[PDB]
């Protein structure tokens, strides 16, 4: 984990060595620049996150009678709803762990019980579907039904501003892949035809970096488990 | 006659304990809404444990609260 | 939008045009449009060709400048004359008279051409 | 001193909300529209209104943004007489009336 | 889920951050020039929304005698309909969001009784028929016959002036290949052959995008379910 | 993905039919009660304003009687 | 002798009917298009509940109403 | 069991609030309901009863 | 459905934004140049309805004695035919509806008693023969024969005339095919050889489109029915 | 059953609610139609 200062300076004293939106000194991108690099580093982040299932994340969400869909966005959670047009919170977090709408795809889900939910089953009248990718719809809302969801997420959004995020989670090795990436956009925003050929570069070299990581699997992508249809068929 | 139950309605820190103690998310939730609760007497200790140490001598002074009222 | 609340929603009604007789199939839309016209500015990167003749020294856009000391006014009377009436009460009263050669009191769609040769 | 302001007392009634437009208080512009008729007493048909203010250039396209949005809640509250407060500031910005394009 | 106003500023300060379509301090879009933003907007969220099934919804039909076609228009409505026009309409929006008129697909119809009515079904005597894509016709309206509709339904339109829909509602991982459709249609207008040789990358990089979603599945667009025909053949 | 709304036929708190719906239908067969006293509302209004009268009135029994 | 039943048609403040009490669909459609019904009870409800707790003053005034009458 | 909850979000959605809060107080309002003419009888002349209110000083004396 | 004067603004903000055939204010196009683009688009409506079966649409012919050759044009129509040369018409249709003779392709035809007639089967002495696309002949009319068409039906051709047509009822989803084709056929007439390269783009554009469409079966043109050989073949 | 809707829909469509309309008040054209002498003997005086 670093800050994104480091990142300027890492950019600065990087791919973007030889530009006109660095300083003087090489320290740190111009201050009116900044915003593009955040757009475009939050856009590569992105894409890491969703090749590579890098972050597992869960959430935690509570029935409330006569309501069926449960979009999970951030006015809904108990420290970001607005009381004058939410009656009550379903999506629960904590003060210091504000959701932040990360989600990218649902993997699983538990009731408070301890009983897994089947997702998206057609033929069964006791599973769950998902009309939206970031909607989660239940059929019967009990009494004291809470469920768990365990989610593929992506990094929090990156911001200048003093109350967002301001740091880094990636694994040290797709450093490369992300400057590469940011690289790519910015020469791909000049439209000269010298910065066009090195802009495709840096997108070729950025492949090959998320190649190589998933040909040794540095990210312990690669997930095997004992086997239960063993048992549960009856070979013995 | 019709139900009334919930977490987000008919839920607050100043009533007590249902008889739903199995469900372990349950009691996490009760413990957890009622924090406050908990952090004013943490921080506070130190005070708690003086008047603790002298539990038996505001005992016998209660006992002639009365007679005590004579002299005043 | 919801006056379906209201209800008097009956299909059996006397009112029918035999003109515009159809079936389900029929779907059109109505000659109504403009609903609004909403208030708007001008788009100054474009410049509108002009369309009319302006004669120089115009006495019908001729203005006036004076000290705040002082009151006049302008007031054309005749095709080729105006009168510009005004009072004195200083002695650093000074009134001028003037012909902008830009125009910039007009609408952007009745200002005239801007020419500084008066050769 | 409302008690000499009343509806007889006068033939019509002009109104403005300059200060609420400068902001974006757009929500309390109809609440002008209704003291019109029934705090001060006159009728709908001798109402006059003024629209907005606009002063400096720089919030021209800001200012008068929100002037259109309280035109049309006087049109839907049926002011018969409707002006803009200022010659000058209409020429200054050049404020036309045009259908907006249905392309978006 | 972000306005309509932050997609300007994240054009501004990114693909188009080069071109002369934003404002001096690379803010925001030109007024002159915003419908033709939302013009490629619009055509680029149908363009998405037809390759994945992102978003399911189901509309309320109230069928009424003499009428055998049932248009899934805006007009006939409870909501957002001339009572002048149309006297009693048929399609019920009372809670929740406004019909938008988003219809692509029909996917299924069941009826108030609970049983679903085949569709398009030319050898079933009951089934309904669709004439036209966003046309449903029923051959037998009944006295208290209710259908409901589930179709695959697009993005609702977006639109810059009063009371319009402002709302752009798509998973975050199709970011990129919005921004990459949008400045293929800027750069191909210019018909110069230096922006068109840069507009024909956009355009990969938009399909490249998309692919790479599939390949990862990170929208959930797969579905299966448990086999029922099993006991439906008897096997037993 | 999404499941049809009209797709309904597949201990104490809890109700087979549905908890949303069994109050939804509890209300419907007591419509007229309701209508009832919506469609009184200003007269029950009227006799709220000045409740506390009629109240007072009440308290003397006797009094207000005997005389009459 | 010829039908007349319809939503269109019945789209007023009207009783419900017995036939149809089954269907799932109508009876959430009584309820939603008499939803102003709900709202004017429920907004106002603290007034009822004073009201209801003095039944008894009420009617005890309207047993000798008319004597009260000839008092004015 | 029936999914009839699907239908009532569908067509109610967050209005089902204001329904819930009048369904727990119904016997409130049945009691009400069916005294009804037992109000009408007072509404029609509250000025007098509010009449009489004002003038019940007298009675104390007489009484 | 939309006005064609929305056809005009989304061209003029769209493939034709950097045309000399647009307004100033690119708000519409130019008046004189105006049927030219109506050519362009009633011919590319017919190709789009060509290849795809998104319009069923039946009429009603009425058997005349004396008569075996149908023609299926307006001017036997009963809304538009001249008594003065016509004794009288034998195609029935409203007035709001007027037949437009949108006719491509005769799909099935049956008499007013329900029975299936046979078209085109040379021996069958009962079926009917089309000698023409648009032409429809029976060889032995009845006394109160009547016969109902269903057919394959292309829009109606759009007018800039006031009774004319202004509206367009196509699925959205093919909108940027008939902007391609529009593109294409405005950027052909140049003899321009730049023009010619922009133009080959937006047709080979258009026709990836309409791939796209058939690939992901958007407008349901795929149809399926039950078995009904079974029965007839006797495996029982 | 007998699927005789699409036919009224393609012949009358929009008019349809027209006949529906009278179609409900029969018996009153009913009791006007047969002593429709009587009114135009009065008439004829």
């Amino acid at each position: 984990m670093y800050y994104i200062e480091e990142l300027f300076c890492r950019l600065a004293n990087g791919v973007l060595n030889n530009t006109g939106i660095v300083t003087d000194d090489r320290g740190d991108i111009e201050d009116d620049s900044k915003p593009f690099i955040i757009v475009a580093a939050n856009e590569a982040l992105t894409r890491l996150h969703g090749r590579f299932n890098m972050r597992n994340n869960n959430v935690v969400v509570e029935m409330q009678e006569g309501r069926t869909n449960y979009p999970l966005l951030a006015k809904y959670a108990v420290q970001s709803y607005d009381p004058n047009e939410v009656k009550c919170p379903f999506i629960m977090d904590l003060a210091g762990e504000k959701f932040a709408e990360d989600v990218i795809r649902i993997l699983e889900v538990y009731d408070d019980k301890g009983r897994r939910r089947p997702l998206n089953d057609r033929n069964n009248p006791c599973s769950l579907f998902t009309p939206r990718p970031n909607v989660l719809q239940n059929n019967a809302p009990k009494a004291w039904e809470v469920l768990n969801v365990m989610y593929q997420a992506k990094h929090p959004k990156l911001s200048t501003a003093e109350d967002g995020y301001n740091e880094i989670d990636i694994p040290d090795t797709l450093d490369p892949a992300l400057d590469a990436y940011i690289a790519y956009r910015y020469y791909t925003s000049l439209n000269t035809p010298e910065s066009s050929a090195k802009a495709a570069e840096y997108l070729s070299f950025y492949d090959s970096i998320c190649r190589e990581v998933v040909e040794y699997d540095l990210t312990s992508d690669t997930e095997v488990d004992t086997n239960t249809l063993f048992r549960k068929r009856g070979w013995r | 006659t019709i139900p009334n139950e919930g977490y987000c309605c008919e839920t607050l820190n100043d009533p007590i304990v249902d008889k739903m103690i199995g469900n372990a998310y349950y009691v996490v939730k009760f413990v957890a809404l009622r924090m406050p609760f908990i952090k004013n007497v943490s921080d506070n200790m130190t005070q708690l444990l003086a008047i603790h140490n002298k539990l038996t001598e505001l005992s016998a002074i209660y006992t002639k609260l009365d007679e005590l009222q004579l002299i005043h | 939008i919801e006056d379906y609340l209201k209800g008097k929603n009956c299909l059996a009604s006397p009112n029918y045009d035999p003109d515009d007789q159809h079936s389900s199939w029929r779907e059109d839309l109505p000659q109504f449009k403009k609903d609004r016209e909403h208030l708007t500015l001008v788009n100054t990167r474009r410049n509108r060709t002009y369309n009319t003749k302006l004669n120089r020294f115009d006495p019908e856009y001729w203005v006036v400048d004076y000290n705040a000391l002082m009151v006049a006014t302008i007031i054309p009377y005749g095709s080729k004359s105006f009168k510009v009436p005004c009072q004195w009460r200083t002695n650093k009263d000074f009134l001028g008279v003037r012909w902008m050669t830009e125009d910039t009191f007009d609408h952007h769609l009745y200002r005239y051409e801007t020419d500084p040769n008066y050769l | 001193p409302e008690s000499e302001w009343i509806f007889p007392n006068y033939d019509f009634v002009q109104i403005e909300d300059y200060d609420w437009i400068i902001d974006g208080r757009l929500d309390l512009v109809p609440l002008t529209f209704d003291a019109a008729v029934n705090r001060l007493g006159y009728p709908l048909n001798v109402v006059h209104y003024f629209i907005g203010f606009v002063l400096l250039p720089e919030d021209a396209k800001k200012i008068w943004a929100d002037v259109d949005k309280a035109w049309g809640l006087a049109l839907e509250a049926g002011i018969p007489h409707i002006y803009p407060w200022s010659y000058t500031q209409v020429m200054r910005d050049g404020v036309i009336y045009a259908v907006p394009k249905v392309c978006g």
